[PDB]
């Protein structure tokens, strides 16, 4: 049994056998937020949002920043490109944000029913005959159809660890965007700027220095 | 601006008051010595006043016709105008902060509720079980939220006492 | 002369089809009609609120003459 | 059932299958009494009829050139006469509220007293459009869709009027020549914060 | 030691410690961060 | 404005929405609603004389209010 | 069936092999139920037709001289008239919509009332094409493919002219004087690296 911290006392929430099923099970939970197995489901989803979008908002900020300091690229910083970007645009950022608004209040509506009864988007005469690929897979929050076109959720062998590789990776995103606000609170730079910084003299260039998150220091 | 009310950093009462303070605190300080105790406690607390008027005037506080500031109660007004620190998120920090005590108190008493002698665990505190639920209800928000979407943070009118009519 | 309303029966016919009030007002005309306390409470209830509408509305609009000036009154 | 509201979502017990525009859309449970739901009913209609013709008429006045809905009843408040198509109308404000009073009481007054009719028929088909019931039931539903739509549509011309001041129309054309930077979202009444 | 520990677990024992530590939190808080009156 | 016009057509407006119009109704509601007096009438429809001084009454004061608004010139 | 798409796989086992141009391509398993398939046939061929009719428009229309198929409607921007075939048109934009919204709604509510026809044939088939059903099958391949690749083309198209700006005709001509110098490589947006 894999646990995050061998010895602690696992919670008895977390080792039913239902529990076991989700990925990246390692018995973490302190506060007990997921002794209801109704909230545990619940948050099971939102962690697997999280991670998904965590990963894609992470993804967008680590690979241009790193073109960026190579010649490939001349994305701006994180957190100057939305200004950058609606400076020569086609639309002030209300507009966009009110059409990006309704566009996700739609399938996250959709999404929210999936949930509350799974496989019930696949009402007949719905949704012009394409309510049929809107069903999900026996798990929730593992959609087939017009998701996954690849089709590599068929070999179940590799399904138990491909799922392993993505709320894993997804957890890291999740710390990673929070570093990247926290770096961008301390040091005034970006994340690539504070990763080559930190290479350059990473014995005097860390968080014990900058004196923000050490201020008794 | 708000109120008729000007920026404690543009007003004249403001600064009169801080210069009154500080008046007074120098000719109290000019009766002692140089390298005394009671010339340096009167020096810090100079320096106290002074960096404690320097940040309320940029803190951008509103102040009135009497050189004090003013906070701002309106949602509205404060997340409009910048004054969403003065009564706002300590509104929510207490709201945290008091959910988080009354559902630390609503477990312990929920779980000493089950056992043989109840009294006995209210009058002498189960130092281990209350210090666990204390680090557990970080999560209060959710918990009561969670619990009242599924039914059972209420009791049913049928297991409670109530009058004759 | 046969026109106008019957309070009970307005009292009577008040009560919400979802059941919220219960029987509503019903059998209300009754119990104030024949309680002499029901009616003395409504009563002085209404002349304490309006007492009070006296006192705002006096000092801040005076109906009498020369009554501002006179601080005392 | 023509539809459904919430794809998914069981639809409520107290809503007939053979209502017309029975979509299952109730969140607060306003028609679970059934007393409350046959006012219900007729309200909707009437509500669709009134708000059908009063969007066609907005409508036309605007297509035609006589002004927007709002611009219409400022005739009466300073110095004007009302013009019907181009064509001067010799009624002052106050004889304009006797009659449409008199004429509006009377018909409103028959069709209360007839007792909560929603489908007169007789005089009021006199093409004889729905004889039959059983094809009733495809035209019904399209008389309360359209109603429904047209009630968002008189909701919605007064809610831009309220927040940049220009008619239908006018809106329409700002929109068209510039989608992306003239909508809701940029009026600055809507949502403050954009 | 065990009946000590009760008697340290009683109500009033127990509230001590308990005002002493936020009383003292605050007090240190209010130290470190002299006047506070906005956030 | 005429005076006697605008009486005249308030009263017989409101007498005839009275006797045609909402007579059945305030019948029907009269009747719910529940020493006296019974008003004979040889009216078909039983409009006696204290429905003809309420309706007559309303119509005088409507009238009124119009002659007054108009005096008013607003 | 036609073939295979991917060879060595094996096609799905909802596909019916009497179905036009069936390949075996559908990893999304989209027309798994057999009321949405139906429906997404129709839609498929309706689909080729009006890309056929597409294509050949914008291929005709730029090989003839009149402009490229993007502007076309550019007379109505800045203020114009239209010209077919050089011949001058006295409609606007204003009565063009409305005669072309009146005569499609009539003529796709009467195609959609039939309750889906794919080939209707008789009035739409006055030479008699398609008199036996032996040979009705074989056309039906060649009709299917050659709106896929029609449908195909008009991606091309709106492709090719939002990443360069020229027009299918003329893009031709410059890929033929310059292959290695013009392609969708060298547009600048295909590949940003490059
Ligand atoms: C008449 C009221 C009515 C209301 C309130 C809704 C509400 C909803 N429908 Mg809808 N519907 C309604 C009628 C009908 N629907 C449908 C057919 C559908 C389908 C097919 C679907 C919905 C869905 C949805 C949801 C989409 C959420 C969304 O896009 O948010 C974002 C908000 C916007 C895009 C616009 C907001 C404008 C304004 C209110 C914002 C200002 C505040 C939502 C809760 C979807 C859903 O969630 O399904 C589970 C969906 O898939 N409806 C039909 C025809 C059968 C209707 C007929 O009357
Ligand atoms: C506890 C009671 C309470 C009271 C007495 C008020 C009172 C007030 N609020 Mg409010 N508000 C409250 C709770 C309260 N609020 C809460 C709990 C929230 C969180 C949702 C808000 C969030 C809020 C916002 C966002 C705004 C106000 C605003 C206002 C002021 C005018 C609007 C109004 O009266 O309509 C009641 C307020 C609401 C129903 C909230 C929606 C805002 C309405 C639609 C007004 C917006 C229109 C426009 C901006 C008005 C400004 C006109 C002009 C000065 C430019 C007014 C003094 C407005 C203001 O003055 O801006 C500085 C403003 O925009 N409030
Ligand atoms: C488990 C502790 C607890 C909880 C969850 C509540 C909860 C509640 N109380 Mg209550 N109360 C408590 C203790 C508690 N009380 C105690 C010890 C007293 C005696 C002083 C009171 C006296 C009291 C009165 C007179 C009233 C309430 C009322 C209420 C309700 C309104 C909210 C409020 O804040 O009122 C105010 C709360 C207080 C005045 C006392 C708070 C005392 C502390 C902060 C609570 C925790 C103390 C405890 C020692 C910690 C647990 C130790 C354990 C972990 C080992 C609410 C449901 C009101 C009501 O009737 O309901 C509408 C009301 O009128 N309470
Ligand atoms: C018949 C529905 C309808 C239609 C066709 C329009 C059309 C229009 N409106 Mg309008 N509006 C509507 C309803 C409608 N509105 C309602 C109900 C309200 C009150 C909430 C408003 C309030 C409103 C304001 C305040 C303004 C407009 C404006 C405008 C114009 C610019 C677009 C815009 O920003 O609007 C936005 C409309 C909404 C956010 C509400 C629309 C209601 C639904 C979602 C749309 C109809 C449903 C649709 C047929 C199918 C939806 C499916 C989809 C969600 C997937 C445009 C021509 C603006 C203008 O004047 O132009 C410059 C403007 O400022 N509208
Ligand atoms: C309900 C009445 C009330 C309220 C709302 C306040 C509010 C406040 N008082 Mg006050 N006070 C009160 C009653 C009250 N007091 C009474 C009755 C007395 C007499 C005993 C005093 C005597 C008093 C003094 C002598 C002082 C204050 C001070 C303060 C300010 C300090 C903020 C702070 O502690 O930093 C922030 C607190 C924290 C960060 C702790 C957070 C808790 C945890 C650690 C984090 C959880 C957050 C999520 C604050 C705005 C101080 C001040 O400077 O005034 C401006 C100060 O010197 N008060
Ligand atoms: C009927 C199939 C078809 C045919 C015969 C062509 C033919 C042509 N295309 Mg094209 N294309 C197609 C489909 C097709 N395309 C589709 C489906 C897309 C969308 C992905 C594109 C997107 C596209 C772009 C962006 C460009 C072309 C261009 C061209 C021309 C140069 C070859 C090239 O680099 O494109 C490669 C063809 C494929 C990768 C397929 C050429 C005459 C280029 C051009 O306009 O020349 C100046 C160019 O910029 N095409
Ligand atoms: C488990 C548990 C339980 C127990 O009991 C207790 C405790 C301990 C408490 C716990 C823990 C928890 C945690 C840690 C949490 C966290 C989370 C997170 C971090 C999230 C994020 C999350 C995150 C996310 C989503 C993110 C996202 C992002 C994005 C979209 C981005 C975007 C962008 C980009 C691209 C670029 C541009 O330029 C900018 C922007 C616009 C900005
Ligand atoms: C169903 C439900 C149930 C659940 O449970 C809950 C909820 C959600 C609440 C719900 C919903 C609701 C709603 C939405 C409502 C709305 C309504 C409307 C809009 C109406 C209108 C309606 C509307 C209407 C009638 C309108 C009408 C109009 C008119 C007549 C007009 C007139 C006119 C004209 C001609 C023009 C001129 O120049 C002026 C005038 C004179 C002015
Ligand atoms: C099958 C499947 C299944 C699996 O499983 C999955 C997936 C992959 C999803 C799939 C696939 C899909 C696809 C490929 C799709 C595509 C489509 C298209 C492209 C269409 C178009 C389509 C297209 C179209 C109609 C087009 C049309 C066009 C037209 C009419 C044009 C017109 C015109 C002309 C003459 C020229 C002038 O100057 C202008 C105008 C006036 C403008
Ligand atoms: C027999 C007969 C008949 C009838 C006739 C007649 C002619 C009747 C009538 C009647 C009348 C002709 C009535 C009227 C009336 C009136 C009244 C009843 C009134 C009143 C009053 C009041 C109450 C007022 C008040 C006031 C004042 C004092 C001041 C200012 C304000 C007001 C206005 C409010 C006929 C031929 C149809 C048919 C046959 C048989
Ligand atoms: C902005 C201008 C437009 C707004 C105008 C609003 C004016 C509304 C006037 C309402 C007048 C009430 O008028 C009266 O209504 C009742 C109540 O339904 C109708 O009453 C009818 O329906 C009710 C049930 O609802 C039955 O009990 C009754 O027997 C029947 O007559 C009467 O036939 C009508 O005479
Ligand atoms: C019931 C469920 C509700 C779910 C709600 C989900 C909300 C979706 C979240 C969306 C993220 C919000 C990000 C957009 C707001 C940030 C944009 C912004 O802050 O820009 C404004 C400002 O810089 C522009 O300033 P100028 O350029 O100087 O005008
Ligand atoms: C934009 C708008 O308002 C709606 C248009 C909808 C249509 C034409 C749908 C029509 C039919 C469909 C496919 C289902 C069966 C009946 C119809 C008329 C053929």
């Amino acid at each position: 049994r894999q646990s995050w911290l061998p010895g602690s006392q696992i919670p008895a929430h977390l080792d039913t056998p239902a529990a076991q099923a989700l990925a990246g099970n390692f018995g973490f939970d302190p506060l007990g937020l997921g002794k209801d197995p109704v909230a545990l489901r619940w948050y099971q989803q939102a962690e697997l949002i999280h991670c998904r979008t965590a990963m894609a908002g992470v993804a967008g900020i680590l690979i241009p920043g790193l073109l960026t300091k190579a010649g490939a690229l001349n994305v701006p910083e994180w957190y100057d490109a939305g200004k950058v970007a609606i400076e020569n645009s086609f639309a002030p950022w209300g507009s966009l944000l009110a059409v990006q608004l309704f566009l996700c209040g739609f399938v996250e509506a959709k999404r929210w029913q999936d949930i509350r009864k799974p496989g019930s988007q696949g009402e007949p005469g719905s949704f012009l005959g394409f309510e049929a690929s809107l069903k999900g897979t026996s798990e929730l929050g593992y959609p087939g159809g017009p998701f996954d076109p690849l089709g590599l959720s068929k070999e179940a062998d590799k399904w138990a660890d491909w799922k392993l590789k993505e709320v894993k990776n997804g957890r890291l995103a999740m710390l990673a965007f929070l570093g990247f606000v926290a770096q961008k609170y301390a040091t005034g730079a970006g994340p690539v700027d504070n990763l080559a910084a930190h290479l350059k003299d990473p014995w005097h260039v860390n968080y014990a220095t900058n004196g923000v998150s050490l201020p008794f220091l | 601006d708000i109120a008729g009310l000007t920026p404690c950093s543009e007003s004249k009462a403001y600064a009169k008051l801080e210069k009154k303070e500080l008046k007074t605190l120098e000719k109290r300080l000019k009766q002692y010595e140089a390298d005394s105790a009671p010339a340096v406690a009167l020096k810090a607390t100079m320096e106290r006043t002074k960096a404690r008027f320097a940040n309320y005037a940029k803190a951008g506080l509103l102040c009135g016709n009497d050189g004090l500031p003013h906070l701002i109660a309106d949602p509205g007004l404060a997340l409009k105008y910048g004054h969403a620190g003065e009564v706002f998120i300590p509104t929510f920090g207490f709201l945290y902060v008091a959910g988080y005590i009354g559902y630390v108190g609503r477990q312990y008493l929920i779980a000493v509720k089950g056992e043989a002698k109840p009294t006995d665990k209210e009058i002498i505190i189960d130092v281990p079980l209350a210090t666990k639920l204390a680090w557990q209800g970080a999560g209060w928000p959710l918990a009561a939220v969670q619990e009242l979407q599924r039914g059972t943070l209420l009791e049913k009118e049928e297991n409670i006492t109530v009058s004759p009519r | 002369f046969g026109i106008g309303h019957r309070m009970q029966a307005i009292l009577e016919a008040h009560t919400p089809p979802s059941g919220s009030l219960g029987a509503g007002h019903k059998g209300l005309f009754d119990t104030v009609n024949n309680s002499l306390h029901f009616q003395l409470g409504l009563a002085l209830a209404s002349v304490g609120t309006i007492t009070s509408l006296v006192a705002q509305h006096m000092y801040s609009l005076p109906p009498y003459a020369f009554q501002a000036i006179d601080f005392t009154t | 059932k023509a539809g459904n509201w919430l794809p998914g979502s069981d639809a409520p017990a107290w809503l007939p299958d053979d209502l017309p525009g029975n979509y299952g859309f109730d969140p607060l449970s306003l028609g679970k009494e059934p007393a409350s739901l046959k006012r219900f009913t007729e309200s909707e209609v009437i509500h669709g009829r009134w708000a059908m013709l009063g969007v066609a008429g907005s409508l036309a006045v605007e297509l035609l050139g006589y002004g927007n809905w709002y611009d219409a009843p400022l005739w009466a408040v300073n110095g004007g006469k009302a013009t019907w198509f181009g064509i001067e109308v010799p009624f002052d404000l106050n004889a304009l509220l006797a009659f449409e009073f008199v004429a509006m009481a009377a018909a409103e007054g028959q069709r209360g007293d007839a007792g909560g009719v929603v489908y007169p028929g007789g005089a009021f088909d006199p093409l004889g459009f729905a004889k039959d019931s059983s094809k009733s039931g495809e035209l019904k539903l399209k008389e309360i869709k359209n109603g429904r739509l047209a009630m968002v549509a008189f909701l919605g011309f007064v809610a831009q009027h309220a927040a940049t001041g220009k008619g239908p129309i006018a809106a329409l054309g700002e929109h068209l020549a510039n989608p992306w930077g003239a909508n809701f979202a940029t009026n600055g009444i809507s949502v403050p914060f954009f | 030691m065990k009946d000590f520990t009760t008697y340290l677990s009683t109500a009033p024992v127990i509230a001590t410690i308990w005002f002493t530590f936020t009383a003292g939190l605050l007090i240190e808080i209010n130290r470190y961060f002299p006047d506070p009156l906005v956030f | 404005l005429d005076p006697q016009i605008v009486i005249s057509g308030s009263t017989a407006a409101f007498l005839a929405i009275g006797r045609f119009v909402f007579l059945g109704y305030q019948r029907r509601e009269a009747n719910f609603d529940s020493n006296s007096t019974i008003f004979a009438t040889n009216d078909p429809a039983g409009f006696n004389i204290i429905d003809v001084a309420g309706w007559g009454a309303l119509g005088h004061a409507v009238g009124f209010a119009v002659l007054a608004i108009n005096s008013l010139q607003g």
